């Protein structure tokens, strides 16, 4: 139960003169993994005699098919949470230099709380910046995908930014953009994800900084996953207490694994709670350019 | 780089009454593994022009075959006193519990030195000593090898049992080896051995 | 004339791990012996039903 | 996540040979037992007014390993009592430990060909050439510990008999015969696997129900060394050293000197 | 190149003289020896004098 990645370095280019022959250049190979270790199971319980006296015909397929599309809702969400924290944890601020020195660091950007969705200009300039300082980056542009909530997509679609083309699209850096509900939400004072434990640092659990991000860009291979078990349900029925047990289990993990094609944009966000009042960081530039696109507007 | 190993243990009986569901008993396990980092050489070179005036006949065969001959040699050293470690390293006194809850120990049998040379009797009962040793802990000796330095290879040889042929343990040649009769094991002689210095020549595999 | 910088990839840079081999098992494992002493051979066993 | 080729089939190889295992033991504790408990001297009266008791005789422990003539002459004795009861002893079989099995084996009178009571290949287990009955090794003897809680199969119905008691720490060379003990069988060993879908695990088990008791009276004899009531390790001289050293004797050459 | 790791425990057994700890010349009597020389006196022919 460990998965490995097994990266790999840069080559560099010298000149050769005429029987030069020149030395060498090294390459790195860091290799990070992931270890999975937990199982989820959904299971729902039917008495014989309501089961012979049910109403519904095929009960059982029925809540195996609800059971499967929960399980599903929890993995996207596990997904989701994971490739925020490895947006959050991997700027140049704590790493200071990166593993394979070839390779690069993902990138993250700051949002004051108010006039997030008050002005339009903010949010798309923000969005646009932390987009170009991932591509300048060699992204490929076409592979990456943007992911922001409903709420903040309401906001964004004032500005002419997003058209169709059945996913949307910016006008430039033409890119897909899926809205999803599937975000953190840091209740502060839930018990645990149900996925963390002690020995991988509990991960999986939503921090303060991590609720109200307003977008996430990412690419392909951006997460490392590993899956032991498909999720599958079995109906079984058992002589001793006649019952019937749908019983469906997953039994999944994931990481961040690329550290380069994950982008986060989350607000400023206060400690310990909600609440943000956050004047945000990373905010003297960005202001800057919401202030870019204007209209001369002489008038009559 | 490496290659690994593992090992199962025990498991326990108990009593049931009926109509009840026992509780169940643990298995350990443990691994075990070697690696490999060190690679050795031997290398010669030879003018064209001294090959070709030499007097020697096919001289690059011969370096050939000496080289080959030098490295067989290295590696069977190596495995002698490789397999001589394990058995004094392990021997229940030192390590005093089992990599499972099942396995056994290695057997090291001391003796005195001089009486060693001296008796012929002493070496014998002292190897029958290790392999009854190795009966009580339920290992079969269908298949084991003895070696021994050709010192004490002459030595086992000279007791009146094995010579004289009236004894039921008696063999009609044992210059290049034996079988031994009171357990029917062969004893093959080999003359690569340790040897012990106070110098400290670093045997070139041994690393940090 | 010689290369110098050998591009190795068993070494880690960042560090925190001596090596990065796969460790590979070779599909073998041990147990006890215990022969079978089958001692109850030479007793008629008797078997009993009912009673 | 086993990483194992097969595990399970291998736990119930292994389960099968505990039960064996387990199975063997008995049937020699209970040899031992029947060996031990009646002597003459315990009883002092036989079952049926007519039949005869077992024949138990103890010697030292620390010149056991010593000198095989001991040994040999302990078996001889333990054989001629048991013939002065009338009994005929051609389908007799010795047990021994293998420590001891090594000392009877390693004789000059076995090893030396001239002398007519020898045998060649003794590895396996030699046939004793003054008396016919023929000697084979075992491992399963019973060990003593001090503070062992009961031996599985004891119930405080039949007097806790399974379980062993400190006279035959070091007992070596049971004798018995075909009807020494009366065993009977309920359920055969059989292995189940089970996949429990409740709980989400795979169950290994296998179950066996043995019997044994000592019966005949007279078909055992059993040698034992003199060891502490207290404790496993053997202290004293045994009760029938006397007797023994007097038969150790016997099988030597005179050979005066000038 | 070759590598070799002793494992299996019970496979290997060895019987080694005593041998001082500094130097390779022997002056120690023995761990084992009483186990021995109780094994060695078995194999003899036994005479009574008379």
């Amino acid at each position: 139960n460990t998965v490995s990645n097994k990266y790999l370095g840069e080559t560099e280019i010298q000149v050769l003169a005429p029987g030069q022959s020149p030395a060498a250049t090294p390459t790195k190979a860091d290799k990070n993994q992931v270890v999975i270790d937990t199982t989820v199971i959904a299971r729902n319980t039917v008495a014989m005699l309501h089961d012979v006296q049910g109403d519904i015909d095929s009960l059982k397929p029925k809540i195996a098919v609800n059971q499967a599309k929960q399980l599903k809702r929890l993995e996207d969400e596990m997904v989701v949470q994971q490739l925020m924290l490895g947006g959050i944890s991997n700027t140049k601020a704590q790493r200071t230099n990166p593993r394979v020195p070839g390779h690069g660091f993902s990138i993250n950007v700051n949002i004051t709380a108010d006039t997030a969705e008050t002005s339009p200009q903010y949010l798309a300039a923000a969005i646009e910046y932390a987009l170009e300082q991932q591509l300048e980056q060699e992204v490929d542009i076409s592979d990456l995908v943007i992911l922001m909530p409903w709420k903040f997509f309401n906001a964004l679609r004032d500005m002419d930014r997003i058209v169709d083309r059945q996913g949307f699209a910016l006008k430039s850096f033409n890119v897909p953009v899926v809205p999803s509900n599937r975000f953190p939400k840091f209740s502060q004072g839930a018990a645990h994800h149900k996925l963390s434990n002690a020995d991988n640092g509990f991960r999986y659990d939503t921090t303060a900084p991590m609720a109200g991000a307003v977008a996430v860009i990412f690419s392909m291979d951006a997460l490392l996953v590993g899956r032991t078990i498909e999720l599958t349900g079995d109906i079984f029925w058992e002589k001793k207490e006649k019952t019937f047990y749908i019983d469906t289990y997953l039994a999944e993990g994931a990481i961040p694994d690329r550290w380069e094609a994950v982008s986060v944009v989350t607000t400023a966000r206060n400690a310990t709670t909600g609440d943000p009042d956050g004047t945000g960081a990373d905010d003297t530039v960005v202001t800057k350019r919401a202030n870019r696109k204007v209209i001369l507007t002489k008038a009559v | 780089n490496t290659v690994s190993n593992k090992y199962l243990g025990e498991t326990e009986i108990q009593v049931l009454a009926p109509g009840q569901s026992p509780a169940a008993t643990p298995t350990k396990a443990d691994k075990n593994q070697v690696v490999i980092d060190t690679t050795v050489i031997a290398r010669n070179t030879v003018a064209m022009l001294h090959d070709v005036q030499g007097d020697i006949d096919s001289l690059k065969p011969k370096i050939a075959v000496n080289q080959a001959k030098q490295l067989k040699r290295l590696e069977d050293e190596m495995v002698v006193q490789q397999l001589m470690l394990g058995g004094i390293s392990n021997t229940k006194a030192q390590r005093t519990n089992p990599r499972v809850p099942g396995h056994g120990f290695s057997i090291n049998v001391n003796i005195t030195a001089d009486t060693a040379e001296t008796s012929p009797q002493y070496l014998a009962a002292a190897i029958e000593y290790a392999l009854e040793q190795q009966l009580e802990q339920e290992v079969d000796i269908s298949d084991l090898v003895i070696l021994m330095p050709w010192k004490f290879f002459n030595a086992l040889r000279d007791m009146d049992r094995i010579v004289d042929r009236s004894y039921t343990l008696a063999d009609e040649s044992t210059v290049q080896g034996f079988a031994l009769k009171s357990f029917n094991v062969p004893v093959v002689p080999s003359n690569r051995f340790p040897k012990f210095s106070q110098g400290a020549a670093h045997h070139k595999l041994s690393n940090a | 004339s010689t290369p110098n910088v050998l591009t190795n990839v068993a070494v880690s840079h960042s560090g925190e791990v001596d090596s990065l081999l796969i460790e590979k098992f070779n599909g073998k494992v041990r147990e006890q012996y215990l022969k079978g002493e089958n001692l109850l051979s030479h007793f008629q066993v008797e078997t009993v039903t009912g009673t | 996540q086993g990483d194992i080729d097969s595990l399970k089939p291998k736990i119930a190889v292994n389960q099968a040979k505990q039960l064996k295992r387990l199975e063997d033991e008995m049937v020699v504790q209970q040899l031992m037992l029947g060996g031990i408990s009646n002597t003459k001297a315990q009883r002092t009266n036989p079952r049926v007014p007519g039949h005869g008791f077992s024949i138990n005789v103890n010697i030292t422990a620390d010149t056991a390993e010593t000198s095989p003539q001991y040994l040999a002459a302990a078996i001889e004795y333990a054989l001629e009592q048991q013939l002065e009861q009338e009994v005929d002893i051609s389908d007799l079989v010795i047990l021994m430990p293998w420590k001891f099995f090594n000392a009877l084996r390693d004789m000059d009178r076995i090893v030396d060909r001239s002398y007519t009571l020898a045998d060649e290949s003794t590895v396996q287990g030699f046939a004793l050439k003054s008396f016919n009955v023929p000697v084979v090794p075992s491992n399963r003897f019973p060990k003593f510990s001090q503070g062992a809680a009961h031996h599985k199969l004891s119930n405080a119905d039949n007097g806790f008999r399974y379980d062993t008691t400190a006279p035959m720490a070091g007992a070596v060379a049971v004798i018995f015969s075909m009807d020494a003990l009366l065993v009977g069988r309920t359920i055969e060993l059989t292995g189940d696997i089970f996949w429990e879908k409740k709980e989400k695990t795979f169950y290994i088990d296998t179950y066996l129900a043995e019997g044994a008791i000592p019966d005949r009276w007279e078909a055992v004899s059993v040698v034992t060394t003199a060891r502490n009531a207290t404790t496993g390790d053997p202290d004293g001289t045994g009760a029938d050293d006397t007797v023994v050293t007097k038969r150790a004797n016997r099988k030597v050459i005179l050979t005066k000197a000038v």
